[PDB]
RNA sequence: UUGGGCUACACACGUGCUACAAUGGACAAUACAAAGGGCAGCGAAACCGCGAGGUCAAGCAAAUCCCAUAAAGUUGUUCUCAGUUCGGAUUGUAGUCUGCAACUCGACUACAUGAAGCUGGAAUCGCUAGUAAUCGUAGAUCAGCAUGCUACGGUGAAUACGU
C-alpha cells in the first residue's frame, strides 16, 4: 500500500516516494523507475493506472520488506548463537572492526 | 582538578579529605569551575610531603602550595593561605563628580 | 580482506591433516591467529592461545558467524565495571 | 457467504460420527470490543471509526468494579457490538488483513469449549479501507461464537471455511 | 435495525461473472489472484493487493516467493570460499 | 621466541572534526593556483568494472614525463522549509588494496538502514588586513594507514573613537 508494500506518501515526487519503503535508497529508486520509463517531474505524485502495473510489480525485484528486518534478525541471531565473540561486542557499541570506547557512551548505549 | 599523586596512590580517603576542605570555602563563593592538586614525595631524604594547589577563580585564579611532614599537615597548613590569598577582593566604591 | 583467498599457517592444517582421517580427536592446542574456520576443521576441537592460556572451543556445525582467532576477547571482564 | 456453509457443512458431517444435521455447528455471535484506561476526547474517534468499519453503531459501557488506583470510578470505557445476523455471514469474508507480518493466526486456543477464536489487532485496515489518516490506532479485541461444545470442532469448521491455523 | 444510526455507501460497479446485478455487495480489485469478488458488504470498488490467495497464509502453504535464495548463496560461498 | 596488550568503558577534562539547511541540499556543463615527489619510483593513454581497484604498457632521475584534477566559484534544473534529498553517526550485507597475517586492532568501495541535532544556557576563547573566515593542494612519518603536523596557494570583509 499504496502501490507497493506499505506506507506510500501522496502527492509527492517519485524521487523520494519510492524511498520511504523499507529498503529503497536513492539510486535503486532511479533504477526501478528507469525500468518502467517513469520519472517525476517534479514534486508530486502524478500517477495514474497507466504506469501503475509496472510500479506495482517492478518493485517486487527485491526483498524491500519486513523480511529484510527478518533478514537482520535471523543474521544477528546466527551471530549470537555460536559462541559468539562479536555478539558480545554487538552490545558495547562496537562494529566488527572496533571503535575504541571512551566517548561512545553513546547512541548504541545508554 | 586532576588529583594526581606522584609516587603516592590517591585513595578515596585522601579525596574525601580534600574535597571536604574546599567545601568550607562556600563562604566565598563556589562557583566551582575546577580545582587541581599536586602532591609528591620528593626525597631529601627527609623527603617531604609536598602540596601544591591551584584555584581558578572568577576572571582570575589563585595557586597555592606548601611543604610539611605529612599529607594531612600539608593540606592543613596550605589552608589559611588560599583563603587570605582570595579574601579580599572588591568594593570599590563610587564616583565621579564630575 | 585476503587476496583470493582463504588461507592457513600450513602447520595447523598440516596437523589436522593427521587428526582428521581417523577416529577424530576432541583436543587441539594452538596459537591460531593467522588461520580461520573452514569445513575441513569440522568435528574437531580447538583451543587457541588467547595470550595467557588457551581454552576449549569445540567446532560446531555452522560456526560461520565466528572464526578461529578469537572466541573470548582478551579484554576479559570487561575491561570495565559495568 | 453461506454458499460455503453447505460445503464445509458436509466436510464436517463426514468428519465426525454425526448421524443428523442438527448436530452441526453454525455461524454464531461475533462481537467487537474496545476500551481504554480512560478517554475524554479519545472515545469519539474510536466509536466513529467503528461507525465506519461497521455501518451500525455500538454501545457505551460504564464501570462497576470500584477502581481507585488507575483512576476514579464510573469513567466510561469500552465499545461492545453484536454483529449477529447473516450480515455477520458477510463480515466473515472480510479477512483480507495481511498487514505487515500477519503469519500468526493464533492456533493458541480460545475458551476451551467451542469458541476457538482470535483476538485481533490494528485499525490500520481491516481487510479494507486503508485510511492513511489517524489520530491514533488501536488493537481490536474481537471474539467469536459457534454453537457447539468442543473447540476443535470449530477449528476444523472455520479452518475448512478458510482460516489459517499457523 | 433502528432508523437513523445506520450509515450507507456507493462507488460504483458490480461484476462481470454473474448476472449483471449489484447485490449491495463488493467488487474487489487485485493483481496477484484477480478475482472480481462481489463479496463485500459496504462499497464495491476497492483497489487492494491480496485476495487471501497471494500469500501462503490464508489459503495455506504456497511457494509464492523465494524466500529461499539467501540460504543457498552463502552456503556454497563458505562451501567454496569464506571465513 | 609464538600469542596477547599498550585501543577495554558508568563516566569526566582538554583539543579538534561533522551536522543542526534555502546565503542552502540533489543533479548536469564550465573557468582559475602555488608548491613539491619520483628509480625502479612516478605508472600517460587504452582496456575491465557501480567504484575501491585490476590488465597493459609510452615517457621520465626532470623547467621537460608522470604524479594531478584544483575546490570555493560560474552556468543552469530541481528540491520549496519537514527532523526535510537537512542530517550522517549506527549496524549488517557484498567487495578492493596491502600485509605471511586486517577478529581483540588497517583503510576504502557498492547496497541498505537513518541516530541525535534547528545554532547552544551561565561562563568562556582568538583576531587589526590579504588579517580573520572559508575552500583546496602537496610533503614527511610509510608494507599498509593523519578529523594530526609542516609547507603551499585560491577566495576573502566588519572593527580600531579613545585608554
Amino acid at each position: 500500500a499504496r502501490i507497493a508494500g506499505v506506507d506510500i506518501p501522496r502527492e509527492k515526487r517519485v524521487v523520494i516516494s519510492l524511498t520511504y519503503i523499507y529498503g529503497i535508497g536513492t539510486s535503486t529508486a532511479q533504477k526501478i523507475l528507469e525500468e518502467a520509463n517513469v520519472s517525476a517531474d517534479t514534486r508530486v505524485k502524478d500517477l495514474t493506472d497507466d504506469e501503475l502495473g509496472r510500479i506495482r510489480e517492478v518493485v517486487d525485484g527485491y526483498k524491500v520488506e519486513g523480511d529484510l528486518r527478518r533478514e537482520t534478525n535471523l543474521n544477528i541471531k546466527r551471530l549470537m548463537e555460536i559462541s559468539s565473540y562479536r555478539g558480545i561486542r554487538h552490545r558495547r557499541g562496537l562494529p566488527v572492526r572496533g571503535q575504541k570506547t571512551k566517548n561512545n557512551a553513546r547512541t548504541r548505549k545508554g | 582538578f586532576e588529583i594526581h599523586g606522584d609516587n603516592l596512590t590517591i585513595t578515596d580517603a585522601i579525596r574525601n579529605y580534600i574535597e571536604e576542605k574546599i567545601g568550607k570555602l562556600e563562604r566565598y563563593f563556589n562557583d566551582v569551575p575546577n580545582a587541581v592538586a599536586h602532591v609528591k614525595v620528593k626525597t631529601y631524604s627527609n623527603s617531604a610531603t609536598k602540596i601544591e594547589v591551584t584555584i581558578p577563580l572568577k576572571n582570575v585564579t589563585l595557586r597555592a602550595e606548601e611543604r610539611n611532614d605529612d599529607l594531612y599537615a600539608g593540606i592543613d597548613l596550605i589552608n589559611n593561605k588560599l583563603e587570605r590569598q582570595v579574601r579580599k577582593y572588591k568594593t570599590r566604591i563610587n564616583r565621579k563628580s564630575r | 580482506s585476503i587476496k583470493k583467498g582463504p588461507f592457513v599457517d600450513e602447520h595447523l592444517m598440516k596437523k589436522v591433516e593427521a587428526q582428521e582421517g581417523s577416529e577424530k580427536k576432541q583436543v587441539i592446542k594452538t596459537w591460531s591467529r593467522r588461520s580461520t574456520i573452514f569445513p575441513n576443521f569440522i568435528g574437531h576441537t580447538f583451543a587457541v592461545y588467547d595470550g595467557r592460556k588457551h581454552v576449549p572451543v569445540y567446532v560446531t556445525e555452522d560456526m560461520v558467524g565466528h572464526k578461529l582467532g578469537e572466541f573470548a576477547p582478551t579484554r576479559t571482564f570487561k575491561g570495565h565495571v559495568a | 457467504k453461506e454458499k460455503f456453509n453447505t460445503e464445509v457443512t458436509e466436510n464436517l458431517m463426514k468428519k465426525f460420527n454425526y448421524s443428523s444435521v442438527m448436530e452441526v455447528p453454525k455461524i454464531d455471535k461475533i462481537v467487537v470490543n474496545m476500551g481504554v484506561g480512560d478517554a475524554v476526547q479519545n472515545s469519539k474517534v474510536l466509536d466513529n471509526a467503528v461507525e465506519e468499519l461497521e455501518l451500525i453503531t455500538g454501545q457505551k459501557p460504564l464501570v462497576t468494579k470500584a477502581k481507585k488506583s488507575i483512576a476514579t470510578f464510573r469513567l466510561r470505557e469500552g465499545m461492545p457490538i453484536g454483529a449477529k445476523v447473516t450480515l455477520r455471514g458477510e463480515r466473515m469474508y472480510e479477512f483480507l488483513d495481511k498487514l505487515i507480518s500477519v503469519s500468526l493466526p493464533r492456533v493458541r486456543d480460545f475458551q476451551g469449549v467451542s469458541k476457538k477464536a482470535f483476538d485481533g489487532r490494528g485499525n490500520y485496515t481491516l481487510g479494507v479501507k486503508e485510511q492513511l489518516i489517524f489520530p491514533e490506532i488501536d488493537y481490536d479485541k474481537v471474539s467469536k461464537v459457534r454453537g457447539m461444545d468442543i473447540v476443535i470442532v470449530t477449528t476444523a469448521n472455520t479452518d475448512e471455511e478458510a482460516r489459517e491455523l499457523l | 435495525m433502528k432508523q437513523g444510526i445506520h450509515p450507507e455507501y456507493h462507488q460504483v460497479i458490480f461484476l462481470d461473472t454473474t448476472t449483471n446485478f449489484k447485490f449491495l455487495s463488493g467488487s474487489t480489485k487485485t493483481s496477484s489472484e484477480m478475482m472480481e469478488w462481489e463479496d463485500g458488504k459496504e462499497y464495491p470498488v476497492i483497489r487492494l493487493d491480496i485476495s487471501s490467495d497471494s500469500h501462503p497464509f490464508y489459503t495455506g502453504r504456497q511457494k509464492f516467493a523465494a524466500a529461499d535464495g539467501r540460504v543457498e548463496r552463502f552456503n556454497k560461498k563458505f562451501g567454496l570460499k569464506s571465513n
